[PDB]
């Protein structure tokens, strides 16, 4: 399209670029493939290709062509696979990927505050990776963690309920390398009312009141 | 015995149990128009002309992979089909270059037929009109794929018949490219048999290039040599 | 809106505007008109044989 | 019975605890709390009861698709085949402001867990799958410590409670794409291949994952069931109106002071939901400008309309905006809809897939021309083709997600068009 | 030689004749004198699509892609 | 009653423990059936 943030091909540079699993990962690899019929098998491509990016930060082409080679699929496939979704890098990004809620009731919150103070803190635009490495800045949509206010998220973290300072405060914290802890802050913990902790405030039943007569 | 009544226009047919709607209309003389559809290709969404209303039915029904149980009263021609037919050929113009000049399938491409002899007659949408990157495939293979209406036969073809399953789509929404992913080269055995699939200029025969013309040229019955399939 | 002779026109920086698409060749109510189109060595097309027989013409 | 008066909700009498992130997170701690109690019982007692509970419950489906649960369960009580059968969970939350799966899945899995359970030996199935947004690995996580519990105990896997059958689950993370949520491509998404829908006519009943019968089902209808076939049926269908019964979440967000995650009856006056559980309305009652209801999918509801209207699956299909997952937003006067709903655009435009013209040519239509909403340089006309637009595109595609890209525009041109034209207007003149 | 447009003498090149029965073809050929040849109609062969055959477990038939 | 989030054990995950679990769900279940062939193809 002409709207688009890169286009998708392989135009160059690592047709041969090494990317090889490790052991304790061909383990893990088996126990995912145990899980499905056999007759099939090809439905791990999904999985098995996710754990390539996990290993490694980013999938080179060379991680497209052996994960087929370990099902025995054609790489089409996933090459189809890597791009239609939207978890997969086909680009190296740095260590820390941060993603943003701009669309919805996390736009109606402000969010596009978060954002613009991001870009200032870290001194950079949107989608360029930063210079040295390890930050960098897309916006995603919906992450599905709306009530708590505008969400940001780094790489498998929900940090929710955001003001721009500890906006700050957390990408400083990763500066130094101290990871904050996840939860959602400024109270609300655990996706709660702020005000009056409402609705079921008494203590769970047992295991009762299922006499069914029967 | 293993045959069913159903309706199309008031006019009765019998039709085997798992024939699919547009087999039914073939047999009385209605052609449904379609894209993605192929007597050799297995069946697809994707093409959307197929759509055809059932009365008494609230949705219109995509008549390729749609089976018929018994009495369906397929009406061909209702107003609500015409307007589906209508949205889905200006959907599909809505982003597609202005080739049919320099096209190489003028005489011919189906968009041009079906566009005149269904789809409405004036276009609407002002800005818009997406591009894509075209690939270089084969020698045989000339290819412009900002034509690619996206209709997933080239795909279908070559993975179940060619069988070289080298060809796919990598995009979503607007974007989706149609085509080797690495840019490697395709070539085969039957894959020059491709362009004759390409619905739309797309896809087109390199050697035979610019040179003619459909309207303007004489088919004549002919067999073939150097194959002993004859 | 006279019409005169027949002269082949082209962009600024002259492309030879005609493309080869055969057009004025089908409409041609006298059919006079020929065209042989090449694709050259830019990769663009255009035509090798244009012709016209003005005799055969009605204008 | 329960009259007119809805709303008025009964604490104890509550279905999910915990979902605050309270108390103990465990199979110790959902077993105190209930979870997993006589469930032997149940799963013996036998599949014809199971399934004659849930439709005595009268309960409805999730997801916004509104169908009856009983009937969609029973397609799969046909006599075996060759082919085993399955129970696909899905535990995807696509659109805005919804929240709905993730906080049960965190802080009450062992609920989950047992639904797949009792489900599956109601109609039969081998094995549950839960397809997971891929966005949720902590959480998905927590799943497979939860599961990883249910083995260790013995509690599900051969002979799953000490009882004579045999259920095992798998768990499978996303990769991280909307559509996947939807019923179909789910499956094919679970195939590995890239999700794109499959044609109806084929149901994912007769033919499932990997071709073999199968059902769909949302987390919220599966996590829930096994304590309706504990609740005696009709206790269920004592909430909410006769038509729609019984109990469902309601996230609110958008402006409001507090925006949370309540559970309350069916039936509630949107208005109520707002004052007597999450906060106020930012500015007061007057300060709201139209608040969508359930899923982002759905239409806009006016002030002088949601002020009267409750809750219910019927009642806003008489508010013409059928509901959604039920989790509720609202908006600011302050704010421009028209921007607002324009993103949601932009959310369907990059969230769909390239199988059906129709999605993939209007939907950017749709998007360019409501961007030029958002910049006011169309011309008054254009807004009846944006209509005609959404017709054309509605009802002749695969999968909701066309539709549901329809009805926000719809929504949106129905009640709020002379808003439009003081924009368009303005544009006129300020820039000319 | 001028030009190099195709020429013949072939004055019956160019024409063709509509016939709805073949029964037609050969009383018009017999009856205007000259010798024909005949060639048998061709149509297509019934099938059967089933699109559900698509994904179905064991067959060999699965469409990868789609 | 007292009220503390008791799910703060969650904040300890590495991203491998998913995938790790899955090891250590190994056996604990039903082999799943054949079907008819070893690939599709
Ligand atoms: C566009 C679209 C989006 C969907 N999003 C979700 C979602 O976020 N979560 C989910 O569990 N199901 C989602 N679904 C599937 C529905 O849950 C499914 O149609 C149905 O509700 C499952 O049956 P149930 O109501 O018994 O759970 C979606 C379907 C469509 C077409
Ligand atoms: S593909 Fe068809 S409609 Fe498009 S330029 Fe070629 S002839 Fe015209
Ligand atoms: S290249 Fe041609 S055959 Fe292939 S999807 Fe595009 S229009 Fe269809
Ligand atoms: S072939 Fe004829 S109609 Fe076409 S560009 Fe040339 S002069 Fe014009
Ligand atoms: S409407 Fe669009 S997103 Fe949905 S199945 Fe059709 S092509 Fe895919
Ligand atoms: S033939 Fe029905 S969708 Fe193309
Ligand atoms: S709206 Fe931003 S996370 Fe759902």
């Amino acid at each position: 399209g002409g709207a688009l943030f890169v286009h998708r091909d392989t135009p160059k540079n690592n047709p041969e670029t090494p990317f090889d699993f490790t052991p304790e990962n061909y383990k893990r690899i088996e126990a995912i493939v145990k899980n499905y019929p056999e007759g099939h098998k090809a439905a791990a491509v999904l999985p098995v290709l996710d754990l390539a990016q996990r290993q490694n930060g980013w999938l080179p082409i060379s991680a497209m062509n052996k994960v087929a080679e370990i099902l025995q699929v054609p790489p089409m496939r996933v090459y189809e696979v890597a791009t239609f979704y939207t978890m997969y890098n086909r680009k190296p990004v740095g260590k820390y990927h941060i993603q943003v809620c701009t669309t919805t009731p996390c736009m109606l919150r402000n969010s596009d505050s978060i954002l613009e103070a991001i870009q200032k803190k870290l001194g950079i635009k949107v989608g360029e990776t930063t210079p040295d490495k390890l930050f960098t800045l897309i916006e995603v949509e919906c992450l599905g963690a709306c009530v708590n206010a505008p969400m940001v998220q780094i790489n498998d973290n929900y940090y929710e309920d955001l003001t721009p300072k500890d906006i700050e405060e957390i990408i400083d914290e990763l500066k130094a390398g101290k990871i904050p802890k996840p939860g959602p802050r400024s109270g609300r913990f655990s996706c709660e009312p702020a005000g009056g902790l409402t609705s079921l405030t008494e203590p769970p039943k047992g295991p009762g009141f299922g006499v069914q007569a029967g | 015995s293993n045959l069913i009544e159903v309706f199309v226009d008031g006019q009765s047919v019998m039709v085997e149990p798992g024939t699919t709607v547009l087999q039914a209309c073939e047999k009385v003389g209605m052609q449904i128009p379609r894209f993605c559809y192929h007597e050799r290709l297995s069946v697809a969404g994707n093409c959307r002309m197929c759509l055809v209303e059932i009365e008494k039915a609230p949705k219109v029904v995509a008549a390729c992979a749609m089976p018929v149980m018994k009495g369906w009263n397929i009406l061909t021609n209702s107003e609500k089909t015409k307007k589906a037919r209508e949205g889905v050929m200006e959907f599909l113009l809505a982003n597609h270059p202005l080739d049919c000049p320099i096209c190489d399938q003028g005489g011919e491409c189906d968009l041009q037929d079906q566009s005149m002899m269904f789809g409405s007659d004036r276009s609407r949408f002002l800005e818009g009109k997406r591009a894509v990157e075209d690939k270089n495939i084969g020698p045989l293979v000339k290819t412009i794929m900002t034509r690619c209406i996206q209709c997933t036969r080239c795909i279908r073809f070559a993975s179940e018949i060619a069988g070289v399953d080298d060809l796919g789509t990598t995009g979503r929404g607007n974007d989706m490219q149609v085509g080797t992913y690495i840019e490697k080269m395709f070539m085969s055995e039957l894959s020059g048999n491709i362009i004759d699939i390409c619905p739309v200029g797309a896809l087109t025969s390199k050697p035979y290039a610019f040179t003619a013309r459909p309207w303007e040229t004489r088919k004549t019955e002919s067999i073939d040599v150097m194959d002993a399939v004859g | 809106r006279f019409r005169g002779e027949h002269a082949l026109r082209r962009y600024p920086s002259g492309e030879e505007r005609c493309i080869a698409c055969k057009l004025c060749e089908a409409v041609c109510p006298a059919q006079a008109i020929t065209i042989e189109a090449e694709p050259r060595a830019d990769g663009s097309r255009r035509t090798t044989r244009y012709d016209i027989d003005m005799t055969k013409c009605i204008y | 019975p329960k009259k007119t008066s809805f709303g008025s909700l009964k604490d104890e009498d509550r279905i999910f605890t915990n979902l605050y992130g309270r108390h103990d997170w465990r199979l110790k701690g959902a077993q105190s709390r209930g979870d997993w109690y006589k469930t032997k019982e149940i799963l013996l007692k036998g599949p014809d009861w199971i399934l004659g509970e849930v439709k005595t419950s009268g309960l409805r489906g999730r997801g916004g698709a509104g169908f009856p649960t009983g009937l969609k369960w029973s397609f799969m009580n046909k006599p075996s085949d060759g082919r085993p059968k399955y129970l696909v969970v899905n535990a995807d939350e696509g659109e805005p402001g919804t929240c709905k799966d993730r906080e049960i899945i965190r802080h009450d899995p062992h609920k989950l867990v047992e639904g797949c359970l009792v489900g599956g030996r109601a109609m039969g199935a081998r094995a549950a799958y839960i397809y997971i947004r891929g966005e949720f690995y902590n959480e998905a996580s927590n799943l497979q410590v939860a599961i990883r519990e249910a083995y260790e105990a013995g509690l599900i896997g051969k002979n799953a409670c000490g009882s004579g059958y045999d259920f095992d689950v798998f768990v499978v993370r996303g990769a991280g794409a909307y559509i996947c949520g939807e019923e179909t491509a789910l499956i094919e998404s679970i195939e590995g291949k890239q999700g794109k829908p499959r044609l109806k006519p084929p149901f994912p009943a007769d033919v499932g994952v990997f071709g073999c019968p199968t059902t769909v089902a949302n987390v919220e209808t599966v996590a829930v069931s096994p304590t309706i076939c504990r609740r005696g049926g009709a206790w269920f269908a004592s909430f909410g109106r006769e038509r729609n019964s019984g109990t469902k979440l309601f996230n609110i967000s958008g402006h409001v002071n507090n925006p949370c995650t309540v559970e309350e009856e069916m039936s509630v006056p949107l208005k109520e939901l707002i004052e007597k559980h999450a906060g106020g309305v930012t500015g007061g009652w007057d300060n709201l400008l139209a608040v969508i209801p359930g899923g982002s999918s759905t239409p806009l509801i006016p002030k002088s309309v949601c002020e009267t209207v409750l809750m219910d699956f019927d009642a806003l299909i008489q508010a013409q905006t059928g509901l959604g997952t039920a989790a509720v937003i609202v908006m600011d006067r302050s704010t421009d809809i028209v921007k607002a709903i324009a993103r949601l655009i932009e959310f369907y435009k990059h969230e769909s897939c390239g199988q059906c013209t129709p999605c993939r040519e209007g939907v950017d239509w749709m998007n360019k021309v409501m961007a030029r909403f958002v910049r006011g340089d169309a011309r008054p006309a254009e807004i009846d083709s944006l209509w005609e637009i959404s017709k054309q595109i509605e009802g002749h595609t695969i999968c909701a997600l066309g539709d549901g890209a329809a009805w926000p525009v719809q929504g949106l041109i129905r009640h709020f068009r002379p808003e439009l034209e003081e924009r368009m207007q303005r544009f006129a003149q300020q820039h000319q | 030689p001028l030009m190099g447009w195709a020429s013949t003498a072939d004055p019956l090149s160019n024409l063709v004749l509509t016939f709805s029965t073949k029964e037609d073809a050969i009383a018009f050929a017999e009856k205007n004198g000259w010798s024909y040849d005949v060639e048998e109609r061709k149509v297509p062969k019934p099938k059967s699509k089933s699109y559900g055959a698509n994904f179905s477990w064991n067959k060999r038939t699965r469409v990868s892609t789609k | 009653d007292n009220t503390t989030y008791k799910n703060l054990q969650h904040h300890d995950y590495s991203t491998y423990t998913f995938l790790d679990l899955n090891l250590d769900l190994s056996k604990f279940r039903m082999p799943q059936p054949s079907s008819g062939r070893e690939s599709p193809r």
